[PDB]
């Protein structure tokens, strides 16, 4: 499935020029403002509710349970612990 | 500066030696200044710093 | 769990070693070793703590060359192969105050005391726990706790009854340096004691680190940098296409 | 023709670190296979040199611990870097295998990397509890104890079994030399592994972030992806300083610095953090064999996700669904990790058999009815 | 295609045992290759079993040997195999570096192979004197204190590089737990240099007793190598046996039954039998840095042999002369190993010298010498 | 070096155990630990053997506790902490006479008696080598050699001269088997005993390669033929040619 430099296996490949310039010749850091800023906030923002949807939801599933199990071992929990067990 | 590359990076045995050479003068230099700057904000708290009571 | 079953969690108090950059204060750790000699060694053991370790830390050598040359230790047999005494080294441990498990058990009621050399890492909370326990004993249990016979309350220990009876009391110990030894002081000094005792490298280690954080640090930005440069040929390329 | 092509032996390197043809758009996530070995280079370098100052006698282990922290010079860094180091390497092997289930390098033609992967990730686990042992404190033996004492669930030979293990009536002596042997030995079989899955995975390349081939668009190993790796070298090294010197005891148990005694039972006996999530999972099943079988069973799943991912199309990058669907799999797998450390109380009990089937569900249920329903979306979607 | 040339793992595995081309015509000789392998995989598994009830502290190494001759199941067999076989890998090392020269494998194409196991061997001498020191008996410490004494020879540095080595200011127990992390680690090292030199060698192809090519007919390594290979496996066995189960300590200095005695020096501090021929070249030299410097020429020397050896013909099946000249150099090697066992004593010092100087005179004066007179004699023999 | 410094090499006597599949007599070992017991225990100790084992090879179960049980061992500490002692059960080994090197060597004229365990495997010679040195101390020293102060003449041992008198002599044990207790007799079973010290598992041993032998045997023979078989079409190919 891939093969070596020369063979690598690609479709035959006609019609595309590709160029570039020397690392030398280049401000490696061209447009970091811009990108470290906007292309950044396009990006989270687009990933977003992935991320906040299952940790909002796990968090809470965890919050609810700790609490309620710190509740059941208090003074105020024991008839309710008593039932639990 | 030219001369600068021509001397120092031109040639990479020259390069590496320059680069080690630094290296030697930093880490020296960055011990010192280390324990130096390690001693002011630590003052009057360490053994050396009681040490002359006894 | 009960939160006395788990104990009272100690307050985070600031101590000077407590920051990135901050060593232990060498004259609290003299005090807290005065404080161990003098209240804690009659029980606890500091087995893993050998005399030349205070030296340089809290004593000078002929400090701790005669805080050992005072006690015998065991040598090797003598010609007709009889035990023998010898005056202490600096490589000699510091001395336990009982023979073993079962005559240190004997004398505290059944408890046995810990080794203190590790107890600073070996309990959660490390100092502050130290700290919180020694100061902690309140005058009268809460009202309805029942301690086994032997046991005193202090909330910090885990179930609240610990065989360890509260044992600073203001000047138990008079300090050489002129400190004022209340319990707080005393059970400051010999937290810290026991905090360095655990970790002796402590201070050395946050030197260290310090330097390692800056070169690393550096090393990073410029690893930026020589990505970002070795890249812009791939980053930078463009494409011309027409369809053949 | 140059030399590194001609010499068989410099070709092999050529062939893997140098002329090796990668995807021009592998991203940050492809890092974690040389953090790993870079881990696995760590752990070889101090693990052999705690050899040197460590005995594996009982009576002298954890004495020798104490030895090097405090006597061996720079022991203390030896040692916390290689017990912190083991904790990276599980964070970044898992990164890894989350790296591999977001972007579908199980599936087929990269199965047979995956899968010795697995395997991999079981030495890892082996290696990393026997390690855990050898200091001989007391969660070291009480945790051999427990763990050792699943075996005793096999039917009919258990028992036998694990005295067989323990080499005795108890976890003791003969344990901890015995486990000394093997954590020296199982890092080269898991370094043999971790060769092996490469050279399968060679056959086809590395995967990239969209999932479509590369065979279009190659870059040379070196220098692109050499410099990007040295990135998060640097970022890796950072973590793992703040660690070592600053907080080295942030990731261990306390109860780890009080020497072995079979009579104190510890408060709670957990695991390394890092086994948590199949500790969880062992406890949701009320069986003691159900429970080792679903913990094994936990692991071994993962070997079916070739068959069980039926979409048309390579990973997640492009799929909406299946990426909430992944995101709620890794939260959850992070729930579990934390109720492996909770207390055996109400309400974590039934929570845990909640997570317990939502982890199992992943692999059975939601992921071949998600990526089922996401061909036809796609196919319709486009028409 | 057949699975076993398809998939890229199996293929590797193919390529080396199974579809392996071998000249047809190789014989006895040549199967100490698989022996050596054979020791290899012996030495592992037994090492690894001692590792698990071998204590490495000093004040428990020696008993901790006793205790697994004593109360181990089958541990006698497990020491005797392990120690036994120690001395058999020497043999059959010998004899396959015996074989590599008179036959001229070391000649072009196969200078790297030749090279890389000049190398292994140097790891096999340094893994066996590591693993002797770890039984702690007289000779043990007495042969390591010596040893590590000739690198105080090294100019300026050597007396801090062998407290270095130690780990102290005499040989005592951090020498022995370093020995014990290393020669654990050492065999693994050596595995590998050896799995190099045969990929190194499978660009050639195995030499044959003829020297000439055996491009023109080739043989499949199994069936007809792998079931030649046994004949050889049952006859060490058999060899093996004899040792082991009836006469274990016949190859061993009975010293090393006595604990380690820093004060007591023993009678005569011999290596073990294999490094002796070395230990004589040490001798023969009388200054300290001279002896040292020709014990390691005498192992490094052998990489001149593709230069020293200016013959047109590979090998000495058909060179009379220099079949005469290797009987010598064989016998010599010989009595060198003798004389490493006597006492310095008259008149063996004055013999001891001339053995050494016809050692190195072999490859610098008579082999060069002999090779290109039989290249003359072959030429004009034959018009 | 001289013959002397050397010591006589000892004679091959023909002991039971030599011979490829020869046992101990344990008949013989018996009556070797009863000479042990009785003369070679005051000095010498036996430290790597157990009582356990001498179960089933010299001693029933029953003989070997009630040789444990008349001895007092270090028990763990009371609950007082204080000392205590134990009799002696079958997993304790057998006590050495001498508390430390120190005490064996004010006994022995500055000489230390070593341990008898591997005492077999650890001179050149073995049991030869035990019984030449008991059996061979001449009744006056060869003339002309010059004895150092408390050292007998026994040119068995290497220079000659050893710090151990002759201790066996016609009837200084009473066999429990009616056996005549001649110097020859004792040397023999006590020389006995001690390779079995050394080298317990040696009926085991070789019992097991006989077995090997026989099944490596077999297959080395099996081997032959089939490597034969499988080579023949290799061996008996024939060629013709015809140059093109
Ligand atoms: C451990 C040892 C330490 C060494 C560090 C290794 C960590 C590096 C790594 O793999 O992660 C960095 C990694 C950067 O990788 P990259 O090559 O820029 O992009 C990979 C993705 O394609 C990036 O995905 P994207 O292009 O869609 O951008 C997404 C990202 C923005 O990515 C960034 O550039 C940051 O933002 C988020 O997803 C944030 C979630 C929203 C929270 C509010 O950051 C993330 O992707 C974070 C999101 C993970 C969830
Ligand atoms: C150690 C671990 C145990 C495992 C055993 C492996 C040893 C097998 C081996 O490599 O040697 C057998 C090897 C049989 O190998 P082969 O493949 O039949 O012929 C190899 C020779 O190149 C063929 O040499 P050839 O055809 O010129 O026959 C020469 C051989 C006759 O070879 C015979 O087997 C008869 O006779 C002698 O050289 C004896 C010298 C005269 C003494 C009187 O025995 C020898 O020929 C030893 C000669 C060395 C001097
Ligand atoms: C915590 C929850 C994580 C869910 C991630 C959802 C995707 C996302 O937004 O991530 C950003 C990015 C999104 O990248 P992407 O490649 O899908 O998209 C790039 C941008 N486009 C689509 C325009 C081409 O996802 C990753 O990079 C995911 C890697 C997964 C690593 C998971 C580690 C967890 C360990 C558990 C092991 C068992
Ligand atoms: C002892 C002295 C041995 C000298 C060998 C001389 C050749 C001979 O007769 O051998 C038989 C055979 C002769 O085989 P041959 O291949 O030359 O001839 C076969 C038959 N003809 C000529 C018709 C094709 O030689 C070998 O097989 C030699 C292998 C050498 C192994 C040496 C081990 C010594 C270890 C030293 C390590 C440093
Ligand atoms: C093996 C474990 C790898 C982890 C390395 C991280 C830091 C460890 C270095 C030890 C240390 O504390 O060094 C400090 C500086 O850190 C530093 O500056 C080191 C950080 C550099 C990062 C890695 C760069 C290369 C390291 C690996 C290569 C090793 C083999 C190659 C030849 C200060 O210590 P100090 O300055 O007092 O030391 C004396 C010389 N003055
Ligand atoms: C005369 C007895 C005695 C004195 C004095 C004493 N202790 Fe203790 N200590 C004990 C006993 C007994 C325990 C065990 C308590 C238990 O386990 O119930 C103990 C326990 C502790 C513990 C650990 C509690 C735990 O979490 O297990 C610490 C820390 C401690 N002591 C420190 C000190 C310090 C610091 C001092 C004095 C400066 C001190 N002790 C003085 C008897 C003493
Ligand atoms: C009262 C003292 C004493 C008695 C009784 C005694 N020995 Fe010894 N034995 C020694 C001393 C002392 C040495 C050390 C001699 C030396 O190194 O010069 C020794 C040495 C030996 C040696 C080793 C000599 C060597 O090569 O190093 C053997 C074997 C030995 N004894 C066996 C026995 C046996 C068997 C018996 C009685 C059956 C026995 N001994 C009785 C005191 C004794
Ligand atoms: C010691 C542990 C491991 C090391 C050192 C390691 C190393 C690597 C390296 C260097 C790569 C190629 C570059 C990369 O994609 O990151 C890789 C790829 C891969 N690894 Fe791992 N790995 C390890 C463990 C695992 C485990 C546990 C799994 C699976 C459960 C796994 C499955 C894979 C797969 C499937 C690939 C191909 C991914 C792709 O490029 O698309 N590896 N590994
Ligand atoms: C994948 C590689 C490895 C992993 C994941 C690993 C993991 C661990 C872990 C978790 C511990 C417990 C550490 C502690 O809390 O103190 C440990 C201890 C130890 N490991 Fe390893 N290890 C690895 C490789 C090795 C190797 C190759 C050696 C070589 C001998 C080794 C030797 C040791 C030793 C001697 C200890 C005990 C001393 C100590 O606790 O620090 N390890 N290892
Ligand atoms: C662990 C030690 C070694 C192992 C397991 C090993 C194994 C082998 C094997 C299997 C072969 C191919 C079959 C054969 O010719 O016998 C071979 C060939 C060879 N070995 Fe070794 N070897 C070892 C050590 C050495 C040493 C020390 C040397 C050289 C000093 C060496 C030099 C060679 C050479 C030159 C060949 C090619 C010989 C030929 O076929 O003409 N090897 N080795
Ligand atoms: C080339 C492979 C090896 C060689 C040539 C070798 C050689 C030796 C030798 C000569 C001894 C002295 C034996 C004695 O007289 O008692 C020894 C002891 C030992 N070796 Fe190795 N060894 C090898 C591999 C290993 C390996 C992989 C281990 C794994 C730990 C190991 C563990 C030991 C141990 C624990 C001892 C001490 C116990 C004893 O003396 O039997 N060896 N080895």
């Amino acid at each position: 499935y891939m093969g070596w430099w020369g063979h690598m296996g690609s479709p035959p490949q006609k019609g595309i020029a590709g160029y570039t310039i020397s690392p030398f010749a280049a401000r490696p850091f061209a447009g970091v403002v811009h990108a470290a800023i906007f292309n950044t906030f396009r990006r989270t923002k687009n990933q977003a509710l992935f991320v906040i949807l299952p940790v909002s939801f796990f968090y809470y599933v965890w919050t609810q349970a700790s609490e309620k199990n710190e509740w059941l071992y208090t003074k105020a929990g024991r008839h309710e612990l008593a039932k639990a067990l | 500066a030219t001369t600068f590359y021509n001397v120092f990076v031109k040639r990479n045995s020259a390069f590496v030696a320059t680069i080690l050479a630094s290296a030697f003068v930093f880490d020296m230099t960055f011990e010192t200044a280390i324990d130096n700057f390690w001693d002011r904000i630590n003052a009057g708290k360490q053994w050396k710093d009681i040490r002359h009571k006894y | 769990m009960t939160a006395a079953e788990h104990g009272l969690h100690p307050a985070e108090y600031p101590w000077p070693q407590n920051g990135m950059l901050s060593t232990f204060d060498h004259a609290s750790l003299r005090r807290g070793y005065q404080v161990y000699k003098e209240v804690c060694a009659a029980c606890h053991s500091l087995d893993r703590i050998a005399w030349r370790n205070l030296v340089g830390v809290t004593h000078t050598t002929d400090e701790a060359k005669a805080f050992a040359e005072e006690l015998e230790y065991d040598d090797e047999p003598d010609d007709e192969g009889n035990p023998r005494k010898r005056p202490g080294k600096l490589a000699d441990y510091i001395p336990g105050p009982y023979p073993n498990e079962q005559a240190a058990r004997a004398a505290n009621q059944g408890a046995l005391p810990p080794d203190l050399s590790l107890i600073a890492k070996a309990r959660h909370g490390g100092a502050d726990y130290i700290f919180a326990l020694l100061t902690g004993y309140p005058d009268e249990p809460p009202a309805g706790v029942v301690l086994a016979p032997g046991m005193n309350y202090n909330p910090y220990f885990p179930g609240g009854g610990i065989g360890m009876a509260r044992t600073l009391f203001d000047g138990v110990v008079e300090y050489e340096d002129g400190t004022p030894a209340t319990t707080s002081q005393m059970a400051k000094d010999v937290a810290a004691f026991l905090t360095w005792a655990a970790e002796p490298e402590h201070d050395e280690r946050k030197k260290l680190g310090l330097k390692a954080i800056i070169v690393i640090s550096a090393m990073l930005g410029l690893s930026v940098y020589i990505k970002k440069f070795k890249w812009s040929p791939i980053k930078n390329r463009k494409f011309i296409y027409n369809p053949p | 023709m140059a030399l590194r092509k001609k010499n068989s032996l410099l070709n092999m390197a050529n062939s893997y670190v140098l002329d090796s043809p990668q995807p021009s758009n592998l991203n940050y996530f492809w890092n974690f296979g040389s953090l790993l070995a870079l881990c696995l280079v760590i752990q070889l370098a101090t693990g052999i040199t705690l050899a040197m100052h460590y005995t594996s006698h009982a009576s002298l282990a954890f004495d020798s611990v104490e030895h090097i922290m405090r006597d061996v010079n720079f022991g203390w860094f030896i040692r916390y870097a290689h017990a912190n180091t083991a904790s990276f390497f599980f964070i970044c092997i898992y990164a890894h295998m989350g790296r591999n289930i977001y972007y579908g390098s199980y599936k087929t033609p990269r199965v047979l990397p995956w899968s010795i992967g697995v395997i991999i990730f079981l030495l890892l686990i082996i290696t990393a509890f026997m390690g855990y042992v050898l200091v001989f404190g007391q969660m070291s033996l009480w945790g051999a104890t427990v763990i050792c004492n699943l075996v005793s669930a096999i039917p009919w030979l258990g028992e036998d079994i694990v005295h067989f293990l323990w080499g005795g009536f108890s976890v003791g002596n003969p344990t901890l030399q015995r486990f000394f042997a093997l954590h020296y030995l199982m890092p080269f079989v898991l370094a043999v592994f971790a060769l092996l899955h490469l050279i399968a995975l060679h056959t086809a390349g590395s995967s990239n972030p969209l999932g479509i081939t590369s065979n279009v668009d190659k870059l040379s190993m070196h220098p692109y992806y050499s410099f990007k790796d040295l990135i998060t070298v640097f970022a890796f090294l950072l973590m793992f300083t703040l660690f070592v010197f600053f907080s080295p005891d942030k990731l261990g148990h306390p109860d780890n610095y009080i020497p072995a005694n079979p009579m104190v039972t510890p408060a709670s006996i957990v695991p390394e953090w890092y086994l948590l999530p199949f500790y969880a999972i062992l406890r949701a099943i009320p069986d003691k064999l159900g429970g080792v079988i679903a913990m094994v069973a936990a692991i071994l799943i993962l070997l079916i996700l070739p068959i069980v991912d039926r979409s048309i199309i390579r990973g997640n990058a492009f799929k909406p669904i299946s990426k909430l669907l992944f995101g709620f799999f890794i939260c959850n797998f992070l729930l579990l990790g934390v109720l492996g450390q909770v207390h055996i109380e109400p309400p974590f009990i039934v929570l845990g058999q909640i997570c317990t089937i939502f982890y199992f569900s992943y692999f059975l249920i939601l992921l071949p009815m998600v990526s089922t329903i996401e061909n036809i979306f796609f196919y319709i979607g486009s028409l």
